[PDB]
């Protein structure tokens, strides 16, 4: 009884945890996704002045 | 970069070019209005000694 007190808690510490990391890993995922839109943005904003400039 | 450099150069280039167009035709313009004038002066003198020749 006693070490199976012992494994309960040690594996709900273990869910705990990974459901923590789950959510940093959604969390740098979602930043990831921002900045992958910030560069499309600048480069779509670049071609425009590139277009712009080449047809004036 | 590179597309801006020479973007900005060929526009720069376009304009130095157009000014100087301008400045040749305007002299030119000068020259032959000066030039008009003095066949104006010329003419009127030209007419009275054909009028007097006339008389």
């Amino acid at each position: 009884s006693d070490k199976l007190k012992e494994a309960e808690t040690r594996a709900e510490f273990a869910e705990r945890s990974v459901t923590k990391l789950e959510k940093s890993i959604d969390d740098l995922e979602d930043e990831l996704y921002a900045q992958k839109l910030k560069y499309k943005a600048i480069s779509e904003e670049l071609d425009h002045a590139l277009n712009d400039m080449t047809s004036i | 970069m590179d597309a801006i450099k020479k973007k900005m150069q060929m526009l720069k280039l376009d304009k130095e070019n157009a000014l100087d167009r301008a400045e040749q035709a305007e002299a030119d313009k000068k020259a032959a209005e000066d030039r008009s004038k003095q066949l104006e002066d010329e003419l009127v003198s030209l007419q009275k000694k054909l009028k007097g020749t006339e008389d």
